[PDB]
RNA sequence: AGCAGAGUGGCGCAGCGGAAGCGUGCUGGGCCCAUAACCCAGAGGUCGAUGGAUCGAAACCAUCCUCUGCUACCA
RNA sequence: AACGAGACUCUGGCAUGCUAACUAGUUACGCGACCCCCGAGCGGUCGGCGUCCCCCAACUUCUUAGAGGGACAAGUGGCGUUCAGCCACCCGAGAUUGAGCAAUAACAGGUCUGUGAUGCCCUUAGAUGUCGGGGCUGCACGCGCGCUACACUGACUGGCUCAGCGUGUGCCUACCCUACGCCGGCAGGCGCGGGUAACCCGUUGAACCCCAUUCGUGAUGGGGAUCGGGGAUUGCAAUUAUUCCCCAUGAACGAGGAAUUCCCAGUAAGUGCGGGUCAUAAGCUUGCGUUGAUUAAGUCCCUGCCCUUUGUACACACCGCCCG
RNA sequence: ACACCAUGG
């Protein structure tokens, strides 16, 4: 039935209509599953279609909720930046600001040198896990000489 | 693995086989179905449940985990 | 090398042979002429009365 | 497909088999001088004596020539040997190998143009084509492999059966990268010690005559190794003929020093 | 200078166009109370360099370079 | 003649026989009440559902726990020098539950870091007898016991329906198990009660399993490592994230080389629940139930053990001795 | 009708 177009190309990621619409776009960043189904519900469009069932006139609605969330009554304990640490703002964070936040996160740590810049920077765990006997990453060390 | 490359929706070609095998196979199963064509099993289910609402095939058996029909109870 | 099947009986149990004492010597009679007796060894858990089936009825069995 | 025109093995021929992988009583392979059946090599039926660890005589995935011993072909059952392999069988199965290969390699154009929606292209192409190619020198010890060798320095053969598109000059260029140059080896062995100055202009009247009876300017080799061992090789032919234009010439071009001055040797 | 042979894993080598392995060495496991022997896996490749043919090469052709044996031994 | 084995103690299986129970119940109807006709009928009388309420009702079947009983190779047939005993079968709750305890002789086994057990040596005020801070957790690598997975005999979302062994207010020591109302998406907060316990949490609404949805062979909605941002609680103090909750990021892994461990019936394995440590907290261990197989009824091959005969140049005992 | 099986702070 009505062998339509599917790729979609949204925002800088490529999405595959072959899927169901709250699993695929899950394939932007910052969107799982437990965000998508809500932004879905929340723009009332169904949930047994196709992501290549939505003509435009969906599709930029179902974005327009994603991206501005507290306008479309998302509350606030369920988005991914909150209390934004050098702006005060909440928000989801999508597709590439995602990594300019990381980065961001992790060169300000790094500048004023904390603990978690430094294990940042000589690649080790950062959280207090045990490093003598996981992560493993180097060669074997030959004992003979 | 692999790669089994099956189809989301019927187009019209398999739309209509999909028709035309009604009378030939002695068991229909979804599995069977995605076997025979390329289609992506979870339109299978789709598939067969709307021959049987036109009458076309007979359930023997639901379950969870199986579904069964045959050909018109005949042969 | 051409021959057909024999069914035999076992009409008595003998002893277990075989490294690990893992198969049974057993004697058969051939189902045909009952005057007929052999000793074979059988792998599985034979009791006294069973019928066996003989690809190969001519052989006999020594031990292990 | 299938390699040979003999649709599956039979009873003590080797095949040149890729050991796929091994259970509890034997090596399962994939013989692939056929179609792509499975067979199994017996773990007893693997050596003559002892075997101290079986992941060297055999390893997965090397191909390697082993002899078949029992064929079912109600119910599709291959059992094969190593026991039952011989050196001088060696050195043979993998030239029926190869030149099974070889035919197999020029099927693929056909295959790369033709109706491959389907491999039965090749199948038919096969038994239509391949299965004639090696029944007319087979007992006089050619394949398939000896029409192509003819097909491009005597083309009579193909073209006495059908002849189909855009397959000629892919065989007619491919084959004469690899089998056509000539064994040249016939550095005739010139001997001589001259004792007079016009002694380099006086052979000069035969250096021209390598070859005798043809062209003047025809290309032939000008060769020094040793001042005493003059060398002679000509127009090239096949080495036969190579042969018959250089059976006098070690004479033909001495015949002129010995006449001036000095014997020389014959 | 010439002939012949060779150039592939640290080292010896196999590899008759559908394309990277063997034997040894190296490192770590196994087996044993323990060491050698023996078993396993891992690491390490411009297939001498440069062009060309071929649908395609380490392999065929051409030029050059580098080792080894043997004569030439050459103002 | 003595010890060890056996006997012995706890435990699991059976008693419609005994003893006797609102801190356990059953049945009956006294009942009374709710509800539906769901049956004859009217809807009433008769019935059907009730962890709804009562009995100075009758009783002990289910629950509790005491006393006795009961199994002995006793009966029957074979095999046994007709002895000791073995196999099969009837009857039966059962014809071979599971643990505790355990000898002479010994080991240079472990423990001086359990001890107001302890000899000798050392130190003893610039202490090797107290407070603050850091470590025991650091990471090229080698190894051991384990948890979660590699998905369709599955994951997700709903619905339905069943346990047993336990623990519970602390003396110095200050903290226990929780009902029910309200507030919050969640972790959690506030307010009022019960229990020193067959009395309250509790009829312990456990998980796997069962019944329906969505997914569809794609490292995918399998897997959940690593990492960012936010919110709670314990505490004197959480950074090297104590623990818990929420949105996000989404690694290896497609059944595992040479080797090697454990296991015979309510057992292996799947599955959850308690106790121990515990201001906070289990991937550990110690117990409990729940679903519940395949394979054996053997042998001495491999690794060892016991008894006899035999050989020995060993006795620090073959991991010995010993020749050039 | 018998493959290999060396040595010991
Ligand atoms: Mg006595
Ligand atoms: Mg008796
Ligand atoms: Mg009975
Ligand atoms: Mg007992
Ligand atoms: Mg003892
Ligand atoms: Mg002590
Ligand atoms: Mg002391
Ligand atoms: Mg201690
Ligand atoms: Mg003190
Ligand atoms: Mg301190
Ligand atoms: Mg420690
Ligand atoms: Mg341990
Ligand atoms: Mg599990
Ligand atoms: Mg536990
Ligand atoms: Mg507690
Ligand atoms: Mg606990
Ligand atoms: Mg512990
Ligand atoms: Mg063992
Ligand atoms: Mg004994
Ligand atoms: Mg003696
Ligand atoms: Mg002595
Ligand atoms: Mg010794
Ligand atoms: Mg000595
Ligand atoms: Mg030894
Ligand atoms: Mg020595
Ligand atoms: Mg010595
Ligand atoms: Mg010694």
């Amino acid at each position: 039935p009505e062998k339509f177009q599917h790729i979609l190309r949204v925002l800088n990621t490529n999405i595959d209509g072959r899927r169901k619409i709250a699993f695929a776009i899950t394939a932007i960043k910052g969107v799982g599953r437990r965000y998508a189904h809500v932004v879905l519900r929340k723009a009332d469009i169904d949930l047994t279609k196709r992501a290549g069932e939505l003509t435009e006139d969906e599709v930029e609605r179902v974005i327009t909720i994603m991206q501005n969330p507290r306008q479309y009554k998302i509350p606030d304990w369920f988005l991914n930046r909150q209390k934004d640490v050098k702006d005060g703002k909440y928000s989801q964070v999508l597709a590439n600001g995602l990594d300019n936040k990381l980065r961001e996160d992790l060169e300000r740590l790094k500048k004023i040198r904390a603990h978690r810049g430094l294990r940042h920077f000589w690649g080790l765990r950062v959280r207090g896990q045990h490093t003598k006997t996981t992560g493993r990453r180097g060669r074997t060390v030959g004992v003979s000489k | 693995r692999d790669k089994l490359n099956n189809l989301v929706l019927f187009d019209k070609a398999t739309y209509d086989k999909l028709c035309k095998e009604v009378p030939n196979y002695k068991l229909i199963t979804p599995a069977v179905v995605s076997e025979r064509l390329k289609i992506r099993g979870s339109l299978a289910r789709a598939a067969l449940q709307e021959l049987l609402s036109k009458g076309l095939i007979k359930l023997v058996s639901k379950h969870r985990a199986q579904v069964i029909y045959t050909r018109n109870t005949k042969g | 090398r051409v021959q057909p099947i024999k069914l035999a009986r076992v009409t008595k149990v003998l002893g277990r042979t075989g490294s690990q004492g893992q198969c049974t010597q057993v004697r058969v009679e051939f189902m045909d002429d009952t005057s007929r007796s052999i000793i074979r060894n059988v792998k599985g858990p034979v009791r006294e009365g069973d019928v066996l089936t003989l690809l190969e009825s001519e052989r006999e069995a020594r031990r292990l | 497909c299938r390699f040979y025109q003999h649709k599956f093995p039979e009873v003590e021929d080797v095949v040149m088999v890729n050991v796929r992988s091994i259970a509890e009583m034997g090596a399962y392979v994939s013989l692939l001088e056929y179609n792509n059946i499975e067979g199994m090599i017996l773990l007893s039926e693997l050596s003559r004596r002892r075997i101290r660890s079986i992941n060297k005589l055999i390893r997965i995935g090397r191909n390697e020539c082993v002899v078949v011993i029992r064929v079912d072909k109600e119910k599709g059952y291959i059992d094969l040997s190593k026991r039952r392999v011989s050196p001088e069988e060696a050195i043979k199965c993998e030239d029926k190998f190869t030149k099974s290969k070889t035919v197999y390699s020029i099927l693929r154009h056909v295959a790369e143009v033709l109706e491959y929606t389907k491999d039965e292209q090749l199948e038919s192409l096969f038994q239509r084509t391949a299965w004639v190619f090696d029944d007319k020198y087979k007992r006089p010890g050619y394949g398939a492999y000896d029409a192509f060798k003819h097909a491009v320095s005597d083309p009579s053969i193909l073209d006495s059966l059908d002849l189909n598109e855009d397959e000629r000059e892919v065989l007619i260029n491919n084959i004469n990268r690899r089998l056509t140059p000539q064994a040249v080896k016939i550095r005739a062995d010139i001997e001589v010690a001259c004792y007079g100055y016009e002694g380099i202009d006086a052979v000069k009247e035969a250096l021209r005559a390598g070859l005798n009876c043809s062209t003047e300017t025809m290309p032939i080799k000008i060769n020094l190794i040793a001042p005493p061992r003059y060398v002679m090789t000509t127009t090239t032919l096949e080495r036969t003929e190579g042969l018959s234009v250089l059976n006098q010439a070690m004479a033909v071009i001495k015949e002129k020093i010995e006449e001036k001055r000095g014997v020389f040797n014959v």
